[PDB]
Formats: C-alpha cells, sequence, structure tokens
RNA sequence: AGAGUGUAGCUUAACACAAAGCACCCAACUUACACUUAGGAGAUUCAAUUGACGCUCUGA
RNA sequence: ACCUCGGAGCAGAACCCAACCUCCGAGCAGUACAUGCUAAGACUUCACCAGUCAAAGCGAACACUCAAUUGAUCCAAUAACUUGACCAACGGAACAAGUUACCCUAGGGAUAACAGCGCAAUCCUAUUCUAGAGUCCAUAUCAACAAUAGGGUUUACGACCUCGAUGUUGGAUCAGGACAUCCCGAUGGUGCAGCCGCUAUUAAAGGUUCGUUUGUUCAACGAUUAAAGUCCUACGUGAUCUGAGUUCAGACCGGAGUAAUCCAGGUCGGUUUCUAUCUACUUUCAAAUUCCUCCCUGUACGAAAGGACAAGAGAAAUAAGG
RNA sequence: CCGAGCCUGGUGAUAGCUGGUUGUCCAAGAUAGAAUCUUAGUUCAACUUUAAAUUUGCCCACAGAACCCUCUAAAUCCCCUUGUAAAUUUAACUGUUAGUCCAAAGAGGAACAGCUCUUUGGACACUAGGAAAAAACCUUGUAGAGAGAGUAAAAAAUUUAACACCCAUAGUAGGCCUAAAAGCAGCCACCAAUUAAGAAAGCGUUCAAGCUCAACACCCACUAAAAAAUCCCAAACAUAUA
RNA sequence: ACCCCUAUACCUUCUGCAUAAUGAAUUAACUAGAAAUAACUUUGCAAGGAGAGCCAAAGCUAAGACCCCCGAAACCAGACGA
C-alpha cells in the first residue's frame, strides 16, 4: 500500500523514515538506553551528509547572483563615470 | 541511425495550466531539484549512462540534490527519462549548524529541520 | 509468435508518461539565467581538482620500520 | 536542420525572373567599386573588421 | 499484412489512440 | 555551413544562365 | 580517403606553420596571415587565433575565367566566400634596457 | 481660374574642406557590340521660411 | 576477367567507413633549367614504410601545369654525380609447370530433416472485379488486365553456351495421416426430356488392377475396372530386403590434351557388417464393402433412337473372423 | 598393411592443424584497421592489464565549419560555464578481433520481402525477474546472512449483409441511315396534352409486341471468406466496489 | 525415504550460440611452462661499482620474478629379407 502512505506523506516503503525503524529496537531493563543501532548511525551520518550538500549548493547560488549584481553594477558606475570632459 | 536527440525548447516552456496543475509559479523559482533514478541506465547509449553517473544518479531510489541552473538543468534534459525531479522545499529554513544533525527528507519533498520521533 | 498490448502495459506506459510529463515542467523555470551561473563554482570546482592532483603526486612507497624486522625473532620466543 | 538569415541576405534583392532583361557589369571596375562599398556596409554575419578593427562664394568661383 | 514493430513502438502506437468524446446524455436521447 | 543562417551566402550561379 | 578537411577551428590558437585545413578545392579562402600551399592547403603564417567570416570575392585581373563570370552578374550582384584569418596574439618585440651608458 | 509643387536624365548627394556620384556623346581597337584608352558638354526658376516663373490634373 | 593508383554512385552536414558489384580512367606528357641550398612549425590514406605543405634565412630573379601518370631492400654499373624491374601477384621469394579415377596425411564442412525464418519477382489454387466467349444471355459452363488470401520456386550481378543437385531416387514389406474426393453415400444448379454428362456443397467408413515399352524430356502402349485420386510422413520405411545414380580401383569407344591424364560424354565388370542395452510395440474387435444379373420393365420419360429411380430377389469378388 | 618392402639410426623429424594443459581466493578486463604466397596464421596499430610521472579529462554555450549538382534528414565536429574525476605521458608485457541478434539509416545493373555488406546505438559471450519453453526483446546490474518490506517489467482484442407499396394515357412508329429499327443498331433536336410520365434509365423482341424505373395520387418507413498431413490443446469464467 | 515446489550433465571446438559436435565404463597409479635482453622490487657500495676482462653524464654489483604435452603422411643413411 505504498501510494496510500504517500498521500499521508510517509515513505512508501513502512521500512523507510518513521518510528518503526528510527527508535531504538531495545533498552537495559534497568532503564539505560542501548548504544545506537549501526543502521541508525549510518542513516543519521548520510542525512547530516545531505543538509551539509542543501546549505552549500544554496550559499553558492545566492552568493553567484550577489557577485553577478556587483558585476552589474560596476558596469553601470563605469559607463556614468565616463561621461566627463 | 540512432543518435542523440535534440529537443526543441517549446517543451521546456510551462503554459498557465501546467501552473495549476503543478504548485509552482513562474517569479520565485525553486532554487533546488530533488533527483531520483527510477529507470535503469542498461539498454540505453553510453552518453546517457555517463550522464547518470556525473549527477550521482548511480544507485536507484537515491534522492540526490541539484541546483536549477541551466548547466544542471542540460545534463537533467538528456536523462529527464530516467528519472523523477520534484523541487525541493524548505517549510522552515535551511539546516543552521545546531540542527544539521537531526534533519530528514520526507517523501514529499520537503526537508524538515526538526525530527524527532514523537507523534503531534 | 505475435505479441499483444494488455490494459496492465498501456497502464504502466502513461504512468511513466505522467512523470516525465511533471519532470519537463520542473526543468521550464531555472532559477539563474546562463549569465548569472557563470564562474559561480569555479572557486571551488578548481579547489577539488588540486585536491586530486595533491593524492595523485603523494605516491610513494610506504616507511620501513626498524621494529617490524625485529618482531620477527619473536616466532621463536619459548617459555624457560 | 537550417535557421533563417538574421538579416537581409546579400544577392536577395536584386534576384529576379528575367535575368536577361536586367543590366549587368560590362567591367571589372564597376563589379570592383560596387565591391568596395558592400565590404564598408555593416553586416549581421562575422566579418574581418570585427577582429582587425555660401552663394557669393560660389558665383565668385564659378566666375574664376 | 504489416511488418512487425518493436514491442515498444506497439505499445506507444496503443496508447497514442484516438479517444473520442463522450457527452453525460447521449444526444438522441436529449429533445 | 548547412545549419548555419549564412547559408548560402556564396551562391552564384543561381544569378547567371549560362546557358 | 585523403583526410582532407579543417584541422583547427574558430577559436583554435595555432603556432606559425600549422595547417587550418587541406581543402582539393577553394572551399575556404587564405584571409589574414594565412598562407596557401601548392596543394591549396591553407596554413597560419602568424601566432594567433583562427577565425572564419563571410567576404566579398574580388578575383584578380588576370584570373580569366573568375573575371568572366564577374562581367556575367547583375549590376547589384556580389560574390561572397569563406574566409580564415589569424588574429595575432603577441606584439613582434618589445624594447628592454640593455646598457646605462 | 483652383490644387500639387521645383537640382544637367536619376539620386530624402551636398555637416562641411564641396554644387557630388552614376548616366550621355565624340575619337582609337572592334565587321560590329562590349572592355580599355584618350577628350567633351553639363545644372539649386528668380527676389526677399515666404511671394511670383516652369511643370501635371480639374472648368469652356 | 581481375590483383597497383586516381574519380563517381557513396555516409545527404568534421574525418573515417558500402565487401561483392556497375562504370570510368593512369602506367604520361608539356614548360623551366636557382626543377639551387638550408630551415621554424605542421598534415598524413586509420600501424610501419612511404607520402604532403611551409614561415624565416643564404644565394638568385625583378620551392611549375596536370586526379592518378608509380616500385622498398639487396644487388649490378660508375672516378664521383647518378642510373637500373609491364619485381603489373604492383610491401616486391634471385631463378620452379601440369596430372592423380593408384593416391596418402592433418583438419574443416556438409554429414542427415534446417542453414535463405514475419513477402519483392514468378507459378498454382480459391475469391473479388464484370471486359469478353457461350445463338440473345457475366455468373449452365469458361474467362482477359488486374486485386486479395493461402501454398510452392527464384534472386546481388561475366545482362557468356552449359549442368548442376546426389543416404539422390525406384521397387519389395508394412503402412500412419491430410482432403484440396478417383470410386462408392447424400444434396443444389444446369444450355438437367431419360441414359450419360458438366459444375458446386457435404462425406476420409471402405476401396483404388495386372502386364509391356517401336516412337514420345517426368512420356506411353495392351487388357481391365466402380475407380485405377492428389499429397505429407527424414527415397515414410536399407540395425526388414533389393535396381540404378552419386562413383570411383580394370577395360574400351568418341572428344580433349605434347604427354601423364581428363570428359561436365557412352559401354562392359565390380565386398558394408551388426549377437538388441533402453524407449515403443507384440489377438482395440463385435458392427464389411462393392460389382453384376433378374423383377419393377422394357416402366416412367421421349417423336423415335434409346432408356431410369425407389423397393425386392439371386449370384459373385474382395476384406475381416473361423 | 607396395604409386615404391622391412628394421635401426638421424629422431624428442616437422605439423600456422586436432586433442590435452593438474591447489584456493580476490581484482581489472570485449569487436577501429593496415600489410601479408594473405584471410585456419603472423607483425604493427586499436582495445585491454600493471607500475610510475604530471595536469587536465569527460559533460559541454554563444560564436564557427561550400560551393557545384537544385536541392537533403536524424545528426557530427569545435566548445566556456557547469556537473563531475578522470585524463595524458612514461616504463613493461602478454592476449582479442570474417563476432551474433535487435532498432535505425543505407550500399550491392533504379530487386519495398530474402541474401550479402557499411554505419550509428543496444543487448549477448557477466546477474536476476518477465514474455510458454526462449543468447541477442522488456525490467534490472557490484555480489553475504534473514522464516521482513516497497516496487519494476509483467494476463490481446474481436462476431458482420431484410426491405419499399401503388401505378403508368397520349401528340407519334420524333425526324435521317436502314428490308424495319417503331424509347432501347447508330446521328441530331430533346419540345409537348392532361393534373401527372424521360422523344425513355434498365431488361426483352429480326423489327414489333411486352415487363420494370423515374412521373400523379395514397401516406407508408427504410435503414461481409477459408483449407494438410501422429492427437484438440491449460482448466475455466460475461454480474461485490483498482 | 518418496509424494510437494525449483532445477535443459561435465569438458572442449566452431567468427557468436548451446541444447550441435568432440572426449570420458569406473578405480588406482603415472601424465604436460624449460631461458634471455630490457624493465620492476629489495639489499650493498656510490662518481664510481665489480674477487683482472665489463659498464658508468647515478651508476654498478647481487638476488627475486616471464616463455608446455601428445600425434602424421614423409625424407635420407646403413643393415635385413625371393
Ligand atoms: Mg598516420
Ligand atoms: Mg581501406
Ligand atoms: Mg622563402
Ligand atoms: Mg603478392
Ligand atoms: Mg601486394
Ligand atoms: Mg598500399
Ligand atoms: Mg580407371
Ligand atoms: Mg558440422
Ligand atoms: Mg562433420
Ligand atoms: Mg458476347
Ligand atoms: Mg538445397
Ligand atoms: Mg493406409
Ligand atoms: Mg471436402
Ligand atoms: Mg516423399
Ligand atoms: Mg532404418
Ligand atoms: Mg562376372
Ligand atoms: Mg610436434
Ligand atoms: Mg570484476
Ligand atoms: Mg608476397
Ligand atoms: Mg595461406
Ligand atoms: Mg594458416
Ligand atoms: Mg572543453
Ligand atoms: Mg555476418
Ligand atoms: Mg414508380
Ligand atoms: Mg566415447
Ligand atoms: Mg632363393
Ligand atoms: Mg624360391
Amino acid at each position: 500500500g505504498g501510494q496510500w502512505r504517500l498521500q499521508q506523506g510517509l515513505a512508501a516503503n513502512p521500512s523507510g523514515y518513521g518510528p518503526l525503524t528510527e527508535l531504538p529496537d531495545w533498552s537495559y531493563a534497568d532503564g539505560r538506553p542501548a548504544p545506537p543501532m549501526k543502521g541508525q548511525l549510518r542513516r543519521k551520518a548520510e542525512r547530516e551528509t545531505f543538509a551539509r550538500r542543501v546549505v552549500l549548493l544554496s550559499q553558492e547560488m545566492d552568493a553567484g547572483l550577489q557577485a553577478w549584481q556587483l558585476r552589474q553594477q560596476k558596469l553601470q558606475e563605469e559607463q556614468r563615470k565616463q561621461e566627463n570632459a | 541511425k540512432f543518435t542523440r536527440s535534440r529537443i526543441p525548447e517549446k517543451v521546456f516552456q510551462a503554459s498557465p495550466e501546467d501552473h495549476e496543475k503543478y504548485g509552482g509559479d513562474p517569479q520565485n523559482p525553486h532554487k533546488l531539484h530533488i533527483v531520483t533514478r527510477i529507470k535503469s541506465t542498461r539498454r540505453r547509449p553510453y552518453w546517457e549512462k555517463d550522464i547518470i553517473k556525473m549527477l550521482g544518479l548511480e544507485k536507484a531510489h537515491t534522492p540526490q540534490v541539484h541546483k536549477n541552473i541551466p548547466s544542471v538543468n542540460a545534463k537533467l534534459k538528456v536523462v529527464k527519462h530516467l528519472i523523477r525531479i520534484k523541487p525541493l522545499k524548505l517549510p522552515q529554513g535551511l539546516p543552521a549548524e545546531e540542527n544539521m544533525s537531526n534533519t530528514c527528507l520526507k517523501s514529499t519533498g520537503e526537508l524538515v529541520v526538526q525530527w524527532h520521533l514523537k507523534p503531534v | 509468435r505475435p505479441r499483444f498490448v494488455s490494459l496492465r502495459a498501456k497502464q504502466n506506459m502513461i504512468r511513466r508518461l505522467e512523470i516525465e510529463a511533471e519532470n519537463h515542467y520542473w526543468l521550464s523555470m531555472p532559477y539563474m539565467t546562463r549569465e548569472q551561473e557563470r564562474g559561480h563554482a569555479a572557486v571551488r570546482r578548481r579547489e577539488a581538482f588540486e585536491a586530486i592532483k595533491a593524492a595523485a603526486t603523494s605516491k610513494f612507497p610506504p616507511h620501513r620500520f626498524i621494529a617490524d624486522q625485529l618482531d620477527h625473532l619473536n616466532v621463536t620466543k619459548k617459555w624457560s | 536542420r537550417r535557421t533563417p538569415p538574421l538579416g537581409p541576405m546579400p544577392n536577395s534583392d536584386i534576384d529576379l525572373s528575367n535575368l536577361e532583361r536586367l543590366e549587368k557589369y560590362r567591367s571589372f571596375d564597376r563589379y570592383r567599386r560596387r565591391a568596395e562599398q558592400e565590404a564598408q556596409a555593416p553586416h549581421w554575419w562575422r566579418t574581418y573588421r570585427e577582429y582587425f578593427g555660401r552663394t557669393q562664394q560660389l558665383l565668385e568661383r564659378k566666375q574664376a | 499484412h504489416r511488418r512487425v514493430m518493436h514491442f515498444q513502438r506497439q505499445k506507444l502506437m496503443a496508447v497514442t489512440e484516438y479517444i473520442p468524446p463522450k457527452p453525460a446524455i447521449h444526444p438522441s436521447c436529449l429533445p | 555551413y548547412k545549419t548555419k543562417p549564412t547559408h548560402g551566402i556564396g551562391k552564384y550561379k543561381h544569378l547567371i544562365k549560362a546557358e | 580517403g585523403r583526410r582532407q578537411g579543417i584541422k583547427k577551428m574558430e577559436g583554435h590558437y595555432v603556432h606559425a606553420g600549422n595547417i587550418i585545413a587541406t581543402q582539393r578545392h577553394f572551399r575556404w579562402h587564405p584571409g589574414a596571415h594565412v598562407g596557401v600551399g601548392k596543394n591549396k592547403c591553407l596554413y597560419a603564417l602568424e601566432e594567433g587565433i583562427v577565425r572564419y567570416t563571410k567576404e566579398v570575392y574580388v578575383p584578380h585581373p588576370r584570373n580569366t575565367e573568375a573575371v568572366d563570370l564577374i562581367t556575367r552578374l547583375p549590376k547589384g550582384a556580389v560574390l561572397y566566400k569563406t574566409f580564415v584569418h589569424v588574429v595575432p596574439a603577441k606584439p613582434e618585440g618589445t624594447f628592454k634596457l640593455v646598457a646605462m651608458l
């Protein structure tokens, strides 16, 4: 029932993102939390990498636009300055 | 002879009814693409295989983020039939340093800066 | 043997066609023009290649340790 | 695959069905003159130039 | 009798068939 | 070149009829 | 299978001597700083950048057949050919101090 | 009698240093023609933007 | 006939690339006599060998035209400078032909039922078309130019005469099957008075002869028959049998060749063995067809000549079972 | 066991031909050609492998790449940016190549199929799933264990021929050619009476005679094929919410 | 145990394909990659190296590390055979 899950904004595979996979499987009986699961560590790492990429690409494009705007302004300033004498 | 296909520009021109059908507007366009390969590069020309490799889409059903710029778009146009393109949506801000680790890309295409597994 | 097109096959085809039609739409609106795009990633692109060059140039035989050679004497380590 | 011209293509205006009726150059010099005229004129295609770039008075003089 | 088509080509032909418009009520049934 | 708009700029013997 | 054609496209750096194009017939005419060999091959006379342009064709008066063709043209007609140029990149030389006499 | 007007045949050539550039004709070569060479003739309709001398169409 | 070089069909547009084929051409010649010397940078027939262009400089003067127009090494001649192959099988052994059916060896291919499997050319069959034959009358019957459907055959270049193939094909034994029916059954039409016919529909239960070649390019002849069907089955079937051919070891004739020998020509003579391991099978059974004679009857029918059908009776032949 | 005996030696003759070539595990790894007494082979190149050095490689955007023949497309070359990480050079070797099928464009005397061949691309000689079994079609590739999950390609459709009822006088057998053509052997004109009929649209007579059709009333309805040889070949099913 | 479901023996050859063709009754034993120049790796010494000769414009010396098996019809020499 993947298509329905996508409509509800969940992953198509229940084994995807969500509390069923991402939460710890077990804990100590006394109440101490378990050491983190190896798969979950990997998932966290990949996600961090994706987020780092998102910010970097965003920054690059906005910086590119700013640089272009400055170039356009410089050209306009130059052309109006040359009107002297 | 089977050759590279050059695509007319007219197909990459969005009609008003297209703007109704898909939630986007020509003013304030989306900054980033989410691209997933949904179709194999087997039984497909070498140039398409190479462009898939460049975009980092070797593995199927994995989302990759790309700049929505003409040069990247040019590469996506060649392999458009192998891929699914959705705009990256940011309901909150783009992630800060404190919330960099705690992120999740949802199937809707929105990246959430807070992802604690508690229900609402 | 003649092959025929089923309803399922037609449905599968239209499903893919629907996806690619949406693909067209999202490629329709670029954020930057070609002129604005020029040289924005140049610095990063350069540095990335210097990283590749550094890796290539750094190729050299590994260090050889006296400890490694002497440790082979332990093959005849015995109790008294 | 063809692209239409970006301006008036040369020799287009003079192109008529009847060619025998049209007057022609009979001399090298006439064509030459017209050629320099064309060369000096600006063009939409790439060119070499782009890369390598008183009444009383009259009466008195007439009398003289 | 026609030349045998590639299956992908035949599928494309099948998908791209003229569909006539169907009114909600048949015109004959209407006064 | 054929694809370019400057195609057939050097066409000459449509202007003459050597018959 | 004579392997004749353009060897250097537009915007390519050439050195003096470099063969721009081999042709058999005059498809591309020599322009600025471009020599023509016996075999009709075009070669760079200077170090620079290769450009292709469309220029008005005026043949040498001694060239009988070309002059004949010219004299058969209508009054408004001008002939155009493709021309290969080399735009020189470096100055001929520089003046530098050798002796503070 | 009214209207339209206006440089040698042509040119929305003429800011000026200027009335210019193609047309045209004679002579030589050519059976001729053409090319070339060697020569010749040429004009702002008149008076202060305006008025009247020439031209074309409309009245008898 | 061809083998090397150049051009076109020929990659529609950088280069390269269309084998085989269809066409063309080349194996020079003319003018110089600085057609001297030297030297950056390049191109390149997809390698190499070869081949191509050329700035500047020295010395002169005021690096020719042509699409190809050609040949390595060795060696020989020569004081040197140079020169030497129709080495054309054109990357070229310094110089060597036929024939083998007396043949041999190492292999490959058929082997043997494919090697060419989704339709161009041609043939046959059926349908469509409705010109035309049929006294008039398309459709009793036949059918031109064509079209459609199914089944065969052939096809990439000497727009040369061939003759091919060859577990190729006869016969025996036993047959299995198809129907597109030769006979026997039942129908519709007729240019069906009746007997014979012509044509189509339906029918594969049963049956479908014995002999002989003077001439005949897949042919006859004699006598019969109810009829002497057309095909598929790896010639159906050679571990059941047997002619001929491929097809030869010997020999002769005609022709070819100096000969040895050959024939895509003719004629005579001429060796393939098998003890069945496996699969399959080894009294399905209990149902028969046909011809002729007689009756009807010499009837109906028909002007006569001639001459039925049903129903019945008798005799046979074959087949199956005793 | 004689188209040239046998034995021994030379002799481990030679064989570009046939056959064979022995532990374990991992990795990279496939189809431009040229010359050749050469196409059953070899040498060079191309591709492949390793190690080393160094900087660009690939993807590419404007600009740029012919006239002639009277036409000609998909495309190609070149190429900053960009997305990427590879490329070139150096040293050292071997091995592979008439590849097959599919899609597309073509070539072989102006042969739409077939055969042979060239080019572009894909797959195959590497995994699995699907199409009935299935090298080459579709889906899919990087490796293990699991008695978890989401998916990809993925099930052929179709059933077909009715048709009008009623009624018809007459200028004249309309003139010419014809034994005669008289509505229908042929040519010219094509009027005209009733209320309404064509100097007659199709049959039929040697020619006539006749049966329709159009005409007036009456008001009715009128809407395209099949066959073969051992024995047909999944079973089946129109009706519970993609 | 079988019944159920899944599964087209191995080797070798042909431009490519196996399911075609080749080889194998089975067991035991026997039965098939030999070396150089040049490079690479690791030492020694170093404008020199080497236990005469030889090499050397960082080389020289030493070591390690690459090149199969079976099969013709034949040819010749000397014997042996009516
Ligand atoms: Mg080369
Ligand atoms: Mg070649
Ligand atoms: Mg010079
Ligand atoms: Mg030869
Ligand atoms: Mg040769
Ligand atoms: Mg050659
Ligand atoms: Mg004999
Ligand atoms: Mg075989
Ligand atoms: Mg064989
Ligand atoms: Mg008739
Ligand atoms: Mg055959
Ligand atoms: Mg039988
Ligand atoms: Mg029948
Ligand atoms: Mg037979
Ligand atoms: Mg047998
Ligand atoms: Mg005898
Ligand atoms: Mg041997
Ligand atoms: Mg591997
Ligand atoms: Mg030779
Ligand atoms: Mg040979
Ligand atoms: Mg060989
Ligand atoms: Mg580039
Ligand atoms: Mg082939
Ligand atoms: Mg009527
Ligand atoms: Mg055996
Ligand atoms: Mg004796
Ligand atoms: Mg004796």
